[PDB]
């Protein structure tokens, strides 16, 4: 059915991000809520394309823009971030309730060095405006053509000719 | 028609909301009455069927019947009304009601235009026929003889049905009009051979031809006299009025597939009529009669020759009119004696003078003596057959010197010879016998006079 052409190893090197999920998920909400902007349009490119392919370009950005909002810790407050980070691990649900004081020790330090403030509840649930350059695809699907519905039926009713027609029934 | 359909329905209501003893009478009134408004329909133009409606057509072929059957009703009424008289009200009432219910069929069928409504009631026919067999007959065999008529005739007329909606499908309106001026050369092809075979055995079973028979001996002897008449004297016929009108498309492929059923009916009516020469039953004696009469029937509207057709009415008519005649005899005996064997009561000219010349002019017309129209039609077909070919006129004649021994046997044992000394109770024959077999044979031979309402669609 055809070819399946798909893009090279030459891309496909991206500065990976080497955290663990602990450290992943206890900053989430500040970096959330400080790198969407490579997060939106790249996600937007995942439903409106369709495809994987054709976002490898927005796929390495959010990658990318990771990495400046994770080494920019590094030269603030990481030492609270690793006492955080190493405390969630400990809890096998990675659960927040369980570290309330590192939560304010990362949040305190972070809103004054750099100025990320807390997300509120339900602020990253919220679907978003995300301005973007692409076109939308004319076709997401690659749908072919429609085939032509059949002739609509139209025409005022008239009389049965010669009623009914069934054998010497007549009227 | 609307105008003998109708008053024909009509007297349904009126048999069966009449006076308690007054119902023979009045149905007796205004049955002769419709029969003397269908003579109206005796009447034909130059060529064109006589079409009053869509549904509804006569021709120079359909009304002779027509008014033969309506004719009839009164003949029933008066023949079965001796032996009915002993019974319950609503049992008479019943039978009158089947009678103008079984000849209601009768008319509407031989004036119907659309073939698929002719075969519908030409089946019709057999429920009230096979009760009037069953419910009424005198005998036990009718219970067997009842399912060997209704299982004979409609054995053959399904293939029909299934022949006669392929026609519809292939070649579109099944009107006789129609069909007639749209006629296609059916061609020689297996597939057409049994489509010949389908369109013609329904018919032939209710001829009924040599060997598709035994239905006859069996349904004619056991039924009633007021079926025994119908039985042999209409649709026997219906069953002709459907071959001279199915095979209005069956051309060319008829001359080419006939002769298995001429050579059947040909040779048969010989057998046939041998049969009649040696019998020990005077129903079963007419019963075999009919046969070599309709057998000749058969033979004669495979020709497809002008002649032919005009035998083949004249016949089928006067056979009908006679062979009820023939029954109405052997009535009268069987109510006497109480029993059907003919060397029971013989001497019959000695005891009852004039019953002994109607058995005269009965055996007669049987005879067919010229003019009489029985004479009138086996004299066309003779004259058709042999044109066709030559060697016939062995078999054609061999029955006309063979059925004078017969049609003349019975009347020398019954009627010539020393009175039975043991039977005692013969009485003078009613007046209503006599006025009856008067109303066989009157108009019989004053049909004589003007063949031309009876000589066919081709006079
Ligand atoms: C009780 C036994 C039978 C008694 C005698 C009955 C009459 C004898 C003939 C029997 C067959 C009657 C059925 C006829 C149906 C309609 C005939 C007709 O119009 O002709 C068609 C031909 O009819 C037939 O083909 C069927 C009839 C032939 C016989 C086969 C079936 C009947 C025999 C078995 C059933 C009946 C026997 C009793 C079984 C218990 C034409 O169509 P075609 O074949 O050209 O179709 C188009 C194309 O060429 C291909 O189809």
């Amino acid at each position: 059915p055809g070819i399946v052409e798909l893009p090279t190893l030459e891309d496909l090197k991206v500065q990976e991000v080497k955290v663990s999920s602990s450290v992943l998920k206890a900053a989430a909400h500040h970096y959330g809520a400080q790198c969407d902007k490579p997060n939106k349009e790249f996600m937007l490119c995942r439903w409106e394309e369709k495809d994987p392919r054709r976002c490898l370009e927005e796929g390495k950005l959010v990658n990318q823009c990771a990495l400046d909002f994770f080494r920019q810790i590094k030269r603030h407050c990481a030492e609270p971030f690793t006492e955080y980070w190493t405390c969630i691990d400990y809890s096998g649900l990675q659960l927040f309730r369980h570290c309330r004081k590192q939560q304010a020790k990362f949040d305190e330090c972070v809103l004054d060095k750099l100025g990320w403030v807390r997300p509120d509840l339900g602020e990253l649930s919220k679907v978003t405006k995300v301005k973007t350059d692409r076109p939308l695809p004319e076709n997401p699907y690659h749908s072919r053509a429609r085939p032509e519905p059949n002739p609509e039926a139209e025409g005022d009713l008239k009389p049965a000719k010669h009623g009914s027609r069934l054998f010497f029934w007549t009227m | 028609m609307l105008k003998i359909i109708i008053p024909t329905t009509m007297l349904l209501p009126m048999t069966w909301m009449s006076k308690h003893n007054m119902i023979w009478i009045n149905a007796t009134v205004h049955s002769l009455l419709i029969s003397l408004i269908s003579l109206s329909l005796l009447n034909q133009l130059g060529e064109n069927s006589l079409n009053f409606s869509l549904t509804f057509f006569s021709d120079s072929l359909s009304a002779p019947l027509l008014v033969l059957t309506t004719w009839l009703l009164p003949l029933m009424l008066m023949a079965s009304q001796s032996h009915l008289s002993k019974e319950t009200t609503t049992r008479k009432k019943l039978y009158i009601t089947m009678l103008i219910l079984l000849q209601l069929f009768l008319i509407m069928t031989f004036t119907a235009t659309e073939l698929i409504l002719f075969y519908i009631l030409f089946e019709a026919t057999l429920v009230p026929t096979l009760i009037i067999i069953t419910r009424w007959g005198n005998q036990t065999e009718r219970l067997n003889a009842g399912l060997y008529f209704l299982f004979y005739t409609l054995a053959g007329s399904l293939p029909l049905l299934v022949a006669l909606v392929y026609i519809q499908n292939t070649t579109g309106s099944l009107n006789f009009l129609i069909i007639h001026y749209w006629s296609h050369p059916l061609s020689n092809s297996w597939s057409n051979i049994f489509m010949w075979l389908a369109c013609i055995m329904a018919f032939m079973v209710k001829m009924p031809l040599y060997g598709l028979h035994l239905w006859l001996p069996k349904a004619h002897v056991e039924a009633p006299i007021a079926g025994s008449m119908v039985l042999a004297a209409v649709l026997l016929k219906l069953g002709g009025y459907g071959m001279m009108r199915i095979t209005t498309i069956l051309n060319p492929l008829t001359n080419y597939m006939a002769y298995p059923f001429l050579m059947l009916s040909m040779w048969g009516m010989i057998m046939t009529s041998s049969i009649c020469l040696r019998q020990t039953d005077l129903k079963s004696l007419i019963a075999y009669s009919s046969v070599s009469h309709m057998a000749l029937v058969i033979v004669a509207i495979m020709i497809q020759t002008p002649w032919s057709f005009m035998g083949a009415t004249a016949l089928m008519i006067a056979h009908g009119l006679t062979s009820s005649m023939l029954f109405c005899l052997a009535n009268t005996n069987y109510e006497r004696v109480h029993s059907r064997t003919m060397i029971l009561a013989r001497g019959l000219q000695t005891l009852l003078p004039l019953m002994a010349t109607w058995w005269l002019m009965a055996s007669l017309t049987n005879l067919a003596l010229p003019p009489s129209i029985n004479l009138i039609g086996e004299l066309f077909i003779i004259t058709a057959s042999f044109s066709w070919s030559n060697i016939t006129i062995i078999l054609m004649g061999m029955n006309m010197m063979i059925t004078a021994l017969y049609s003349l046997y019975m009347l020398i044992t019954t009627q010539r010879g020393k009175y039975t000394h043991h039977i005692n109770n013969i009485k003078a024959s009613f007046t209503r016998e006599n006025a009856l077999m008067a109303l066989h044979i009157l108009p019989l031979l004053l049909l004589t006079l003007n063949p031309k309402m009876i000589l066919g669609p081709l006079y």
